[PDB]
Order: C-alpha cells, then sequence, then structure tokens
C-alpha cells in the first residue's frame, strides 16, 4: 500500500452487443435447425437413459 | 475435405466492432475482412482476425477494393507475434450473395490456398445460426453447364477454448447453462416450435414464389430430392409402432412409480416434523 | 428341458406349433418391485410413528 494504489473498474453494454452476443451464445448452446439432437435423445431414452435409470434405482 | 469447422464468437464481436466504429457514415455497405485460422489440422479453428477497408460502387457491382500491402503487413506482424495461426479465407457482413464475390475470392484463390466464405447479417434479428461456412470448390455439373465456382454449405459450431467462456459468462450474467431440469428443458420444448415456424415460413414462401415465378436455372434438380425427402414419410399409420408406443408408455409408468415412491419417501421427514416439532413447541411454549 | 428352463421355447401336441420368445428387461421389474416392497416398510413404519405420536 505504500506509494501505491488502484482504481475501480466498470463495463459498458448497448442493445446491439447484448442481443447479438445473447443470440450467439444461445445458439452456441443450441443446434443449427434445433430439431436435430432433440429427437436423438428422445429415441435414446429407450437405450441410454434406461441404463442410467437402472443405476439411479 | 473439411467436414466441419469451429467459429469463435470473437470474430463476430469484431463485426460488432465494425458496427461500432462506423460513427454514422450514411453508407454502411458490405465490409470485407480477413479471417485467420489453422488450415493445418483437418478441422478448422478460428482464433482471431483483423480488418481491411472495403468499398464498392453504387451502380456497377463489379467494383471491389482490397489492399495487398496492408494485408501483407498485418499478416506479417501477426505471424511475427504468433506463428501458430495463418491465413485461411475472408468473410462479409452482407445478407445477400453478390455475383462479384467470385472475383473477390479469386484473389485469395490465387495468392492463398482455397478460402472459406462466411455470410452473416448486419442486424442480429435472425434467430437461426448467424454463421454459415461455405467452402469454395469446383464441382462437375450434371446439366452440363460450364464449370464455375460453387459454394457448398459446411456445418459449423459456436464454441470457445478456455477463458473466452469465462469472459462471456461474466459479461452476460443473464444466460444459463444446460442445467438439466424442468424450466431449462420446457423452455426449449416451447420456443423450438417457433424456431421451426419462423424459419419454415421465411423459407417455403420465397421457395414457392421463386419456383413458379422465376428463372436463372439454379439447378432445381436437388429440390426434387427435397420433395422426395418430404415424401419419405407417407403418413405412417403407427400400427407397427404401437408396440413402441407401449414400451414408451411403459417407461412413462416407470417414471410414475419412481416419482410417487421417491416423493413418498421425502414426505416422511415432513409429515413427522410437522407434528413432533409443533406439538413440542406448543407444549413448551407456556 | 423346457421345465429345466435351459433355453427359450414351448412344445405343442395337436397343432405342433413351436414358439420361441424372450424377455430382455429383467433387471427393471425386479428392482422396481424391490423398491416398492422396501418403501412399503418405510410408509408402514411412518404410520407406526404417527400412531405412536398421536394416539
Amino acid at each position: 500500500n505504500r506509494h501505491y494504489y488502484s482504481i475501480t473498474i466498470n463495463y459498458r453494454k448497448n442493445e446491439l452487443e447484448q442481443k447479438m452476443l445473447l443470440n450467439l451464445h444461445k445458439k452456441s448452446w443450441m443446434e443449427g435447425l434445433t430439431l436435430q439432437d432433440y429427437s436423438e435423445h428422445c429415441k435414446h431414452n429407450e437405450s441410454v437413459v434406461k441404463e442410467m435409470l437402472e443405476l439411479a434405482k | 475435405a473439411v467436414q466441419k469447422v469451429v467459429v469463435h464468437p470473437l470474430v463476430l464481436l469484431s463485426v460488432v466492432d465494425h458496427f461500432n466504429r462506423i460513427g454514422k457514415v450514411g453508407n454502411q455497405k458490405r465490409v470485407v475482412g480477413v479471417l485467420l485460422g489453422s488450415w493445418q489440422k483437418k478441422v478448422l479453428d478460428v482464433s482471431n482476425s483483423f480488418a481491411v477497408p472495403f468499398d464498392e460502387d453504387d451502380k456497377d457491382d463489379s467494383v471491389w477494393f482490397l489492399d495487398h500491402d496492408y494485408l501483407e503487413n498485418m499478416y506479417g506482424m501477426f505471424k511475427k507475434v504468433n506463428a501458430r495461426e495463418r491465413i485461411v479465407g475472408w468473410y462479409h457482413t452482407g445478407p445477400k450473395l453478390h455475383k462479384n464475390d467470385i472475383a473477390i475470392n479469386e484473389l485469395m484463390k490465387r495468392y492463398c490456398p482455397n478460402s472459406v466464405l462466411v455470410i452473416i447479417d448486419v442486424k442480429p434479428k435472425d434467430l437461426g445460426l448467424p454463421t454459415e461456412a461455405y467452402i469454395s470448390v469446383e464441382e462437375v455439373h450434371d446439366d452440363g453447364t460450364p464449370t464455375s465456382k460453387t459454394f457448398e454449405h459446411v456445418t459449423s459450431e459456436i464454441g470457445a477454448e478456455e477463458a473466452e467462456e469465462v469472459g462471456v459468462e461474466h459479461l452476460l450474467r443473464d444466460i444459463k447453462d444446460t442445467t438439466v431440469g424442468t424450466l431449462s428443458q420446457r423452455i426449449t420444448n416451447q420456443v423450438h416450435g417457433l424456431k421451426g415456424l419462423n424459419s419454415k415460413l421465411l423459407d417455403i414462401r420465397s421457395y414457392l414464389e421463386k419456383v413458379a415465378t422465376g428463372k436463372l436455372p439454379i439447378n432445381h434438380q436437388i429440390i426434387y430430392q427435397l420433395q422426395d425427402v418430404f415424401n419419405l414419410l407417407p403418413d405412417v399409420s403407427l400400427q407397427e409402432f404401437v408396440k413402441a408406443f407401449y414400451l414408451k408408455t411403459n417407461d412413462q409408468m416407470v417414471v410414475v412409480y419412481l416419482a410417487s415412491l421417491i416423493r413418498s419417501v421425502v414426505a416422511l421427514h415432513n409429515l413427522i416434523n410437522n407434528k413432533i416439532a409443533n406439538r413440542d413447541a406448543e407444549k413448551k411454549e407456556g | 428341458m423346457i421345465l429345466d428352463k435351459k433355453f427359450h421355447g414351448i412344445l405343442d401336441q395337436g397343432e405342433g406349433v413351436l414358439i420361441i420368445f424372450d424377455e430382455p428387461p429383467v433387471d427393471k421389474t425386479y428392482e422396481a418391485a424391490l423398491e416398492t416392497i422396501q418403501n412399503m416398510s418405510k410408509v408402514v413404519d411412518s404410520l407406526y410413528n404417527k400412531a405412536k405420536k398421536l394416539t
């Protein structure tokens, strides 16, 4: 602390960056057509998930 | 050649910077930048990039302006500081594909290796994936049309390496992770219908219009295979799938049993404490 | 040998129809039944505790 100190830090965001980055991140957590990998797990419920349900039991 | 590519949000945020430093011009046409990545590995990986001035003409569409010196300087310094990344291709922010783009890409087709083209939107009103990776190759046409540059769609994914995830998550503090549960899943199960709705509505209308009302033989032949895919499901009566529905509903019954039993187990402590704690508190109250 | 259950099958006399079938989800109904039976003891014991704390 002797002969030394610091300064506060804040950010700034507008609507463009907000909407763009939010949509891009949501899409990053989503699929291209979004209907692709859903039905996959839906049909994997009778194969994969079942074993996980057995282990859960 | 390349099955899939990896596009980091940093370049699109650099496009956000392109929409930032504009400073109210009154022109705001398409801007061609230079994308950088690693062409060594089979899968393409985007790290960072820079920006080069690009201008066109109002009337004549054949006008395109690039810079060799600025490109060699920027890529030179970038290669000087980081040797783990080289040139790959370019991208534009234009929503529409211009005919001059083949001549624009021809330069990097000569000087550099084969370049990948990326098309995005100036206004992020598109719910779908903003980034479309288009490889530039020469394919033999079935109709017999002269050989020309053809853009083929390549699947892509939006992801980050290590720190970028942290930076995004910190700068947002809004979006949520996968978080397996009720709300996270049901939100998808709700909005996905709209995700297909707006897209299909935006597509099949212009499709239906341009098919009958239009010209410039873009090789409709693939659309017969489209309609064929639409005909791959000739209204199945589910009669064969009845057993599958029975198994699925049986699994549903399993879920019912599990839920009821587990909740019955949880109810123990509650329906004990609600009595034993209240009666003791009441008797020791006075 | 069918009574010994070394394989899956059943005989016939008049018709002479041979039918072969199997039941893969063995571990499901067993663990489910075990869960039910075990939880029954929990609920019953709970009823005993409540009957003890009340009457």
